[PDB]
């Protein structure tokens, strides 16, 4: 659902708008991540992985 | 597997950053789970079972 | 429909056969409502409901 | 405006009946440049007819830096004056010559994206990767690169003659495109 | 009201905006530190009651991710803010920005056009951490700038004022040696110890054709 | 096709009581009854792997899947002509699919290929050119810049009023197209800066660094491009005021001759300066050269005492000839080894 960023609700397709477009009616994973990108590691959020 | 493809280089291993090529890998979490809704058969591997 | 792309453009004007979608059925039947949208990827849908 | 474009830069090459050797002509000569594991020949640069001299160690060797053609001929044999030192034959026969770069000025901006629509089945550019167009004519079989402040290089040219009857043949292709 | 910075309205999360701007004065800044300095595991055993001159089931095998483990921990630990890793038409490319040309070095360089008469050779080591391209690219500057020094050291052919005898040795004082034949002295040495190598080698051949005739035979 | 007694052409097909006959409305003889319903390898291989790479970037940038399929008989042709070898695999497929990216008239850019693989926008676009003028391409769309301004928005996260934003930027766009700026330079530089300045009277959403992370240019290089257009003509009326329905044309000034204006029959045949009048200059004698002599190249020369002064520091530099010297006696050595 959210991020950590805006910390908002969300702004997501309706569901009845998304029935008559042939969608799938659905919401984002998000997680968080640290990781060794060279001199120094990084800790990266909000990776969109589905 | 698509890291150490790149990290099996000499100049390819001090700017190298990884979150570039996750997009790609990311299409077989949405495909799996909208594949396995439609059509109500669910391939598993760890008990092997159909 | 298959053919390879020609990149040129030299004769191309008149190449659309006809397709069309005919009502059959044994009774006369009213159009109620025919609303055009586009899908996830922008390939049109035309959905009318008799 | 009846103006005259000016040649630039030639090259030029003429093979050479002796094998050159490369220690006997970089480490007493004056301006010395044979770095080897970075190329494989060496350079002069004499200022005086201002022109270089590249050379190979199979036996040829390549002359660029010049303004007109009897101004190469000049400097092409006073390089292999140095030659005449070493007891090296120096055998030329043949001064071909392959590429002169000219430029040119004829100062009225004009669009240029309009005959990528106009004369686009022939010739385009790419506006993202470099500013100006890249043109091409086949009746002389040349390259050229217009501008839009109006000034055109010509290079690829094979013969000096061959561009000549060709820039006066491109100019009134700009002619129509008086952005109106 | 021009069209260059008028704060007026709402403008909602400028905050990580503001400060990755301001952050990357400092990114800029620490390549002007740098510049100004530049100038200037076996196998293990134990001696158990029960059995003694035992080997130990652990050590047999390495982990190579231990020795790792510990190098990555005294590292700098950084929040990213997706305005940090911004990318343009200037990235991933070659090049940097050389350091703007001083009048001490252009005593250092006039002279040595004047000596030699373009020789980047041993420019290059004259200036030490400067690279044969630039150099390059300066001759090139100086022709269009100044085109009448460039006359002037093609029209000095003659021994100059002569004071660059101690800028001859003060090229010649870093690791005297006489170069002319040391290096020979050490490649000498370099084929005698490859001389070694052969009878080594060739006696290491002939002791095989030894022993494979004797159990032919047996 | 043809029928038996009046030889007509055009058939109806009759499924008015389920029969779906064949027949014709001349005569009424029925052409046909009883419908019958319908109820190499290392060349492989070397497509196989390569459909997996053209899908790996398609998923990535959100390219729809009629684009892939339509992108892969451009790798198809230019596998045969042979210009796959030698060049990397994934530097090709990336120039391949931006083709059928500029076909399809839609909102990609270059540099969004070549961030992925952290290579220079040049190194992807140098194998660009010699992909086009080398495979026949003629017909090609323009990099068309109020493409560029519809997709900007979404991922901005500006306000919920974004057709404002969009309407009035088109109609600077408009504007923009009209007057003489964008020619020579950029699509993403010229269309990075009125979404600046069509968002600048409305929002503060200008800080050169959020529009900067959408349009991946410069910071000041779209400064220069508000510099450029406040200075042309009519946007001192426009600076802070004046309702946005202007109608003018006004003078043209690219500012390539502006910096110009700072400087500062036909021909006959036998008019020109030729060549062969400076090929008989000198005399062509090829085995002397001493007929254009001079002073000073003669003494061009070592100075004869300096020889082992310079090669001293010659051979101080020097350790290619060394390395160049044990390979040579090691070529000997593995020869027997
Ligand atoms: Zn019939």
């Amino acid at each position: 659902g959210k991020k950590s960023s805006s910390s908002t609700k969300d702004y997501l397709t309706p569901p009845h708008e998304c029935r008559l477009r042939d969608m799938t009616y659905s919401a984002p994973i998000y997680v968080d991540i640290e990781y060794t990108r060279g001199r120094n590691i990084i800790m990266h959020k909000d990776v969109e992985i589905g | 597997l698509s890291i150490d493809k790149v990290l099996k280089k000499p100049n390819r291993a001090m700017e190298y950053d990884a979150l570039l090529s996750i997009n790609v890998h990311s299409n077989n979490i949405t495909s799996g789970l909208n594949r396995a809704i439609s059509t109500g058969n669910w391939s598993l591997k760890r008990f092997k079972m159909e | 429909s298959a053919d390879a792309p020609n990149p040129n453009n030299v004769n191309v004007q008149t190449q659309y056969r006809e397709a069309p979608v005919i009502y059959r059925g044994p009774e006369p039947s009213h159009i109620d409502q025919v609303m055009m949208s586009v899908s996830d990827n922008d390939q049109a849908l035309i959905k009318v409901l008799l | 405006s009846g103006i005259v474009p000016t040649l630039q830069n030639i090259v030029a090459t003429v093979t050479l009946g002796c094998r050159l050797d490369l220690k006997t002509v970089a480490l007493h000569a004056r301006n010395a440049e044979y770095n080897p594991k970075r190329f494989a020949a060496v350079i002069m640069r004499i200022r005086e007819p201002k022109t270089t001299a590249l050379i190979f160690a199979s036996g040829k060797m390549v002359v660029t830096g010049a303004k007109s053609e009897d101004d190469s001929k000049l400097a092409s044999r006073k390089y292999a004056r140095i030659i005449q030192k070493i007891g090296f034959a120096a055998k030329f026969t043949d001064f071909k010559i392959q590429n002169i770069v000219g430029s040119c000025d004829v100062k009225f901006p004009i669009r240029l994206e309009g005959l990528a629509f106009s004369h686009g089945t022939f010739s385009s550019y790419e506006p993202e990767l470099f500013p100006g167009l890249i043109y091409r004519m086949v009746k002389p079989k040349i390259v050229l690169l217009i501008f839009v402040s109006g000034k055109i290089v010509l290079t690829g040219a094979k013969q000096r003659e061959e561009i000549y009857q060709a820039f006066e043949a491109i100019y009134p292709v700009l002619s129509e495109f008086r952005k109106m | 009201c021009k069209p260059n910075f008028p704060i007026g309205q709402i403008s909602e999360n400028f905050e990580k905006s503001k400060m990755a701007k301001k952050a990357k004065l400092e990114k800029r800044r620490h390549l002007r530190e740098l510049r100004m300095r530049a100038r200037q595991t076996a196998i293990q055993l134990k001696l158990n009651p029960d059995g003694t001159m035992a080997i130990d089931e652990e050590t047999m095998v390495v982990d190579r991710h231990k020795n790792a483990s510990i190098e990555n921990e005294y590292k700098e630990k950084v929040d990213e803010n997706p305005f940090a890793n911004l990318y343009n038409y200037g990235s991933y490319g070659r090049g940097s920005y050389t350091d703007p040309w001083t009048v001490e070095e252009m005593i250092k360089f006039y002279k040595a056009l004047s000596m030699w008469g373009t020789d980047f050779n041993l420019i290059s080591q004259l200036y030490p951490y400067r690279s044969r391209k630039q150099v390059k690219a300066k001759f090139v500057n100086e022709e269009k700038k100044r085109p009448i020094l460039i006359e002037l050291a093609l029209r000095s052919k003659l021994p100059p004022n002569f004071d660059e005898y101690c800028c001859e040795i003060k090229k010649n004082i870093g690791t005297v040696a006489d170069f002319n034949e040391k290096l020979i002295e050490l490649q000498n040495e370099h084929k005698h110890h490859m001389k070694e190598i052969e009878e080594a080698k060739n006696t290491a051949k002939e002791e095989d054709q030894t022993a494979q005739r004797l159990n032919d035979a047996n | 096709p043809v029928c038996k007694n009046c030889h007509g052409t055009e058939f109806e097909r009759d499924l008015s009581n389920a029969n779906n006959d064949l027949v014709c409305k001349a005569c009424g003889v029925v052409s046909e009854d009883n419908p019958i319903v319908s109820e190499l390898e290392s060349r492989e291989a070397t497509l196989n792997n390569a459909r997996r790479k053209l899908r790996a970037v398609s998923y990535a940038l959100h390219i729809p899947e009629y684009i892939t399929d339509a992108a892969f008989q451009w790798y198809k042709l230019a596998l045969a002509n042979n210009f796959v070898q030698g060049r990397r695999s994934q530097n090709v497929i990336a120039s391949c699919l931006y083709v059928a990216c500029r076909k399809e008239k839609t909102h990609h850019m270059l540099i969004d290929f070549s961030s992925r693989l952290q290579v220079s926008v040049y190194s992807i676009g140098a194998t660009f050119l010699k992909m086009v003028k080398k495979l026949h391409i003629t017909e090609l769309p323009l990099a068309d810049p109020s493409l560029f301004i519809q997709h900007f928005a979404e991922k901005l996260d500006l306000a919920d009023k974004k057709i404002k934003v969009v309407k009035d930027a088109v109609k600077l766009a408009q504007r923009m197209s009209k007057d003489w700026m964008f020619e020579g330079r950029r699509p993403a530089g010229i269309a990075g800066a009125c979404i600046l300045l069509a968002c600048r009277m409305n929002n503060l959403r200008r800080t050169h660094t959020e529009i900067v992370a959408v349009s991946h240019v410069a910071e000041e290089t779209l400064q220069q491009r508000l510099n450029e257009f406040k200075n042309t003509k009519a946007a001192k009326l426009s600076v802070q005021k004046f309702r946005e329905n202007d109608v003018e044309d006004g003078e043209a000034r690219p500012p390539s001759f502006v910096k110009n204006r700072k400087k500062e029959c036909p021909r006959n045949l036998h008019l020109l300066p030729t060549t062969d009048t400076y090929l008989s200059k000198v005399s062509d004698d090829p085995d002397n050269l001493e007929d254009v002599d001079d002073e000073e190249l003669n003494a061009h020369l070592l100075n004869e005492e300096a020889s082992k002064l310079k090669e001293r520091i010659w051979i101080g530099l020097n350790a290619d000839f060394l390395l160049e010297q044990e390979s040579k006696r090691l070529k000997q050595e593995a020869d027997i080894a």
